[PDB]
């Protein structure tokens, strides 16, 4: 049974008190309050339920990466180039290096053809053409191995305005709403979008003869504004920029990863032991200070000693901000005990048999 | 595992009084277990959960909160308690209204890793590679305006509220059970 | 594993400019200390099989300024993982005298500073100049809270009345209740000494002593320190000390005349030795490079364990910052020359 | 043909050399603390450590284990007053 | 306690793992193929030469100039995806 | 990893009808919970990087009922891996 | 100390796979055919 | 306790994985590439 | 498959000796990792 009187009040009153400051002083660096704590009669108030609450504004700067490696095309290999144009002197031609997936029906001046209208009266008949900002987009492709090498053939390439980067994290931000890149120059307005058609047809098969050189391939290019914002070069063939044939070869790397934050238990957020700015606590009737501090009591350290005796300390208070910081174990010490590598491993290929013969 | 989706309680007997009685909290009339955005700064532990609910919910689980807040000792805190299922959590996402060039991409238009995955089925790869366009950058020298959501989970736990007059748990027959301004008479009771 | 978790915190000494690429030449930068290259030979899969040894450049290199530190990790993601973060802390208060008091009835004033300094109040694992590289804060507001139990006024009263006599006061004391002194290394030195002039020696205690790093150490008392430049962890405030094993021998006189333990108490009476060299009398211990003496009196000083022979203290009495958890002996075998 | 070497880590913690007869804890104020030898009269110190090079300024980090205690009394509603006290090193001033 | 090591009079139990005297098989998620692709980006590739149209009165779709006035004569370009063998990643290590 | 353990418990509203297979029209039976499809773009490796964050669909899925989870992996190989079996258990007293 | 004892026949059904991913010819790349022949016009 | 198993009453708490409710995608190491060969070493040849 | 069961063949074989014993790789760490080694050992009393 529990006591019943003499415990607990009955007379209206407030069981937490919020106090706004009364002085605040701005500088450079230090930031000083000053508030009116106010015990009211027949209470008794423990120092240690009391606590400052802070908040504002933080910008951890532009070094800030959680994460390990990257996170724009990270499947792809170290040194893909993506499909690209450039220029080069024999007075000077355009290369071009690209790959078109996705099978059409056939290739007008329009451009690739991709669906129908529907069979029904005065709709029958009404071919449709890719529409030149979103449309032949590099996700579709051949769905089975089993590809018949279709003859109507799109794509895209970016024109040789844009420098040329590793597909290895490279990022650029979508404009249209159907996201498709594209740079919308300003040309009467920015209402316009600037995407150039180009054809291919076989060089070989169609060199010695005409026969029209039908169009076989069919490229859609676009300039886009592309960044790499977490990767970095960590071979350049040569310093200069202006892409040629050599920097197709170029290989990126991502950046080494930083965890900026509050420290813990927040340290250094109050002053401790600095003759330069003491706190105050006193009685209002005459401020007779109560806080007489040395320049060798050093209390943070003290803090985190005691703050180990009494409790445990493998486990996290969010709202002191409280985590102990601690090493890998292994990292410190290694174990080189080698691997378990008995048995071999391999990668067949995608059909099941690779080289055949007819029969 | 749906503790997380409770707003607010109201208790009230005879249709006229407010069982937490006189003043004795930061929202008088009823507890307030989260809020969405609030500019009196009543939330704590970096999540959106108000004061008196974490001191409520301390107070009923392990007589923590008139001497200062701290880690509970491990044999008084069992697995059904509520401190050991407690989750703040916190992220930034991409503001609209602030960015100039937001555009709303679905999930049909979004190559990112293309050329080397499937396409909306774990099926084979397929496609040319080019630069991505999915996920938003929010750090290096060219972020974007950000803005922050914050909730807090936890599971496998009841919510408590005691019928004492501090809160506490003194003992089994609480005292606001024993008097005969609260029990000597009868009473209806309302909750919302 | 092995080439990203090693290689990648090597001492600066054993890296190489990049070719054809923009490096900053502030060494205490992102930039340069992203842009070096380090050669995977140095750490390959081949190295040291079979033994338990850490590498021995790696062997000063503060290692709690890592991207695996489990409490940075945590703290970082609790923020948040964005760059531009509103931010909603509490702070406790820290100082002993006022720590616990129990106030009384009546009207106090209670006023104190806070800094601004972005090196003094981040963390960054790596570890570089944060005022360089950009960071800033800016606080809005400030509140104070506080609770008091809702106690029945007869009784509060009474409690009043009593805690004002002038015997019932309250007392208080600082629980690592030292005073602290530094002196300075200069670089390749070996030989330190200190001088404490004539005074009184009532009721001491004994000497807790370890080494630091000048540059992690910023400036007592000075409300900034404009030749402050590092942003990792700071052992001389949070406690996280990495250069214990360094430290070979110690030696105290009285008067000039007198060594303190005195008496042959010890196995070279006339000073401790922390841990030897190749030395052949036979004294090491624990198949590691510490004499007898130093363990002894560790364990002694920590556990009351010695005079009984030794053993494994039970967990309640052996806390995280204590002496035989992690304490760490090595060996391996080379190829003579 | 081989050699071998040895060495220890220990970190997270501070070396102890505790002021008692026997290197025991049997209390907070060791018996040496109390002899009178020690505390009627006075004394100079001299330290040597001898440590191991490195290629960086360093410090060496000494801490003095002494008796640091505070005593607060409020006699009248709205009054604060305190005692400080280091007992080996200093306390207030004099005079 | 006897988890713990002391490394004075080598006190270190032997204890076996117990993933190992009993073997809790439960297969390996390996839902997602994990394939390997070339070195460069595309494998197979040909050989193309650039055209143009040209001014289309009627039907002259047929009639097409060549445009190595600015185009190389020799520019690759692949056609549909790119080689890619595979490898199921899960199932190996599992096995080992 | 994260394509098997998160995407093949998202709500059953994310989810498409395959093409050119019989699917039951009872939504309770295990083969519409099976033969559904879910597009791997929704958690791919590139979402929420940094934060310790769960979530927002998945967060009211009951969590237990999940092949991960420990005690009831434990108390389903207690009876053995076949179809048919043969059980001869012992119930306790549970009335106060 | 009194307990029930009890003992019977179950049967989990068609719908009970205890292990994950698959067990006959695992290692096998997903799309290969085995060795077949088929029809086919002219 | 409850973490333990007890066979007999078939006691056996159940629980999710902690790194399935909450994810901390901390990206993964990939610093170094990861080539696979051929089998005989040298994959193309020649004549001499 | 799907099963949690210990092989019949190898109930009966000493599953104290084994490369991951955690006892014997640790001492054997300790000792070092060569041929050749000195060593200093200090050997309690067991007795009654
Ligand atoms: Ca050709």
């Amino acid at each position: 049974v529990a006591p019943t009187h003499d415990v607990t009040t009955d007379r209206s009153q407030r069981l937490t008190l919020r106090f706004i400051p009364v002085d605040r002083e701005d500088t450079a660096y230090s930031y000083k309050a000053r508030f009116t704590l106010a015990v009211g009669d027949n209470r008794v108030l423990d120092m240690a339920s009391t606590y400052f609450d802070i908040r504002g504004v933080l910008d951890r700067g532009p070094t800030f990466k959680p994460y390990s490696g990257t996170a724009y095309n990270a499947l792809a290999p170290k040194g893909a180039p993506n499909s690209c144009e450039w220029e080069q002197n024999e007075a000077k031609k355009t290369h071009v290096y690209a790959q078109a997936p996705l099978s059409g029906i056939k290739i007008t001046k329009e451009g690739l053809q991709i669906g129908t209208a529907d069979a029904t009266v005065a709709g029958a008949g009404k071919e449709i053409f890719a529409d030149k900002t979103f449309q032949p987009e590099p996700q579709v492709g051949e769905s089975q191995w089993n590809e018949a090498d279709a003859t109507a053939a799109g794509g895209r390439v970016l024109k040789k305005t844009t420098p040329m980067k590793p597909c290895y994290g490279s990022y650029a931000r979508p404009t249209n709403s159907n996201g498709g890149q594209g740079v919308m120059v300003e040309q009467n307005g920015k209402l316009e979008s600037q995407v150039e058609m180009q054809f291919f047809s076989t060089s070989t098969n169609a060199t010695n003869e005409v026969n029209n050189i039908q169009p076989t391939v069919v490229l859609y290019s676009e300039d886009v504004n592309m960044e790499t914002p977490d990767t970095h070069l960590s071979y350049k063939p040569k310093m200069g920029d202006k892409n040629a044939k050599v920097m197709l070869g170029q290989q990126a790397m991502p950046n080494r990863p930083n965890y900026i934050a509050f420290r813990d238990n927040f340290i250094g957020l109050m002053y401790y032991n600095s003759t330069g700015n003491m706190g105050v606590l006193a009685g209002q009737a005459s401020q007779l200070n109560a806080v007489v501090d040395l320049q060798d009591r050093n209390t943070e350290l003290s803090y985190q000693l005691l703050l180990d005796s009494i409790g445990d300390r493998t486990r996290y208070f969010s709202m002191w901000n409280q985590a102990v910081d601690s090493y890998d174990p292994d990292v410190r010490i290694i174990e080189n005990h080698g691997t378990e590598d008995e048995l071999p491993n391999y990668c067949f290929p995608l059909g099941g048999i690779g080289i055949t013969d007819t029969f | 595992y749906l503790n997380h989706t409770f707003k607010k309680v109201a208790i009230t007997f005879d249709s006229s009084v407010s069982w937490p009685g006189n003043d004795r909290l930061l929202t008088p009339n009823e507890f307030e277990i989260k809020r969405s955005v609030d500019g009196e700064g009543y939330n704590v532990a970096q999540c959106n959960m108000t004061k008196d609910w974490f001191l409520v919910q301390m107070l009923a689980n392990y007589n923590i909160g008139y001497q200062g807040f701290y880690i509970p000792e491990s044999y008084k805190d069992r697995m059904y308690s509520f401190f050991r299922n407690f989750q703040p959590m916190s992220r930034q996402v991409v503001d609209d209204t602030k960015y100039k060039d937001y555009q709303q991409v679905g999930i049909i238009h979004q190559h990112n890793n293309s050329g080397f995955v499937g396409y909306l089925a774990p099926t084979m790869r397929e496609g040319q590679a080019y630069p991505a366009n999915v996920p938003y950058p929010l750090i290096g020298k060219t972020a974007v305006d950000s803005i922050t959501q914050k909730k807090f989970l936890c599971d496998r736990t009841l919510w408590r509220i005691p019928f004492s007059s501090n809160f506490m748990s003194m003992g089994a027959l609480t005292d606001l059970g024993q008097n005969l301004l609260y029990a000597n008479s009868a009473h209806a009771l309302d909750m919302t | 594993f092995l080439y990203s978790n090693i290689a990648l915190y090597l001492p600066d000494k054993l890296k190489y400019n990049p070719t054809n690429v923009e490096i900053s030449d502030n060494p205490n930068t992102y930039d340069y200390m992203n842009k070096r290259v380090v050669a995977p030979g140095l750490v390959d899969c081949y190295i040291n099989l079979g033994a338990r040894w850490s590498l021995e450049y790696m062997d000063n290199v503060n290692p709690f300024n890592h991207h695996r530190n489990a409490g940075l990790r945590y703290r970082s993601m609790l923020l948040g993982n964005g760059r531009y973060v509103p931010f909603h802390i509490q702070v406790p208060q820290k100082f002993f005298a006022i720590k616990n008091l129990l106030l009384l009835p009546g009207s106090y004033t209670y006023e104190w500073n806070f800094r601004k300094d972005v090196n003094m109040v981040l963390q960054s694992s790596l570890g570089n100049d944060l005022r360089v590289d950009g960071a800033s804060i800016k606080f809005d507001s400030i509140c104070l809270y506080a609770t008091f139990f809702p106690m029945a006024h007869n009784t509060a009263s009474t409690l009043e009345a009593m805690l004002r006599n002038d015997t019932n006061d309250q007392s208080f004391n600082d629980y690592l209740s030292a005073a602290n002194m530094l002196y300075p290394i200069p670089a390749n030195a070996t030989n330190v000494p200190i001088s404490i002039p004539s005074r009184n020696w009532a009721a001491f205690r004994g000497w807790a002593f370890t080494r630091l790093k000048t540059k992690e150490t910023p400036s007592l008392g000075s409300g900034y320190d404009p030749y402050y430049t590092y942003s990792g962890s700071i052992p001389y405030l949070d406690g996280t000390f990495y250069l214990n094993h360094t430290f070979k021998k110690v030696a105290i006189t009285f008067d000039s005349s007198v060594s303190w333990p005195g008496n042959d108490r010890l196995l070279t009476p006339n000073e401790f030795e922390i841990k030897r060299s190749v030395d052949g009398e036979g004294y090491n211990v624990a198949q590691c490079n510490m004499t007898k003496d130093w363990f002894l009196v560790q364990m002694l000083a920590n556990y009351n364990i010695g005079y009984q022979g030794f053993y494994i203290p039970e967990s309640y009495k052996d806390r995280m910052y204590s002496f035989f958890r992690n304490f760490q002996p090595m060996s391996r075998q080379v190829v003579d020359d | 043909d081989s050699i071998t070497q040895k060495k220890f880590l220990c970190d997270r913690t501070l070396w102890r050399i505790p002021f008692s007869s026997n290197f025991m804890s049997m209390g907070a104020l060791t018996d040496l603390g109390q002899n009178l030898l020690y505390a009627n009269s006075a004394h100079a110190l001299d330290m040597t450590f001898e440590v191991d090079p490195m290629d960086e300024p360093t410090l060496l980090y000494v801490l003095f284990e002494v008796f640091d205690v505070v005593r607060v009394h409020q006699p009248h509603r709205g009054v604060i007053e305190t005692v400080y006290l280091r007992t080996p090193f200093s306390a207030g001033n004099a005079t | 306690d006897r988890t713990r090591y002391f490394s004075m009079w080598n006190q270190a139990v032997d204890s076996y793992d117990p993933d190992v005297r009993i073997i809790e098989n439960h297969g390996t998620e390996d839902e997602l193929p994990n394939y390997c692709f070339p070195l460069g980006g595309i494998g197979i590739t040909d050989t193309f030469q650039a055209v143009k149209t040209t001014a289309a009165n009627g039907d002259q779709g047929n009639t097409t100039w060549q445009k190595d006035s600015t185009f190389a004569e020799r520019n690759e370009i692949g056609v549909g995806n790119n080689f890619a063998m595979e490898i199921n990643l899960n199932a190996n290590l599992w096995r080992n």
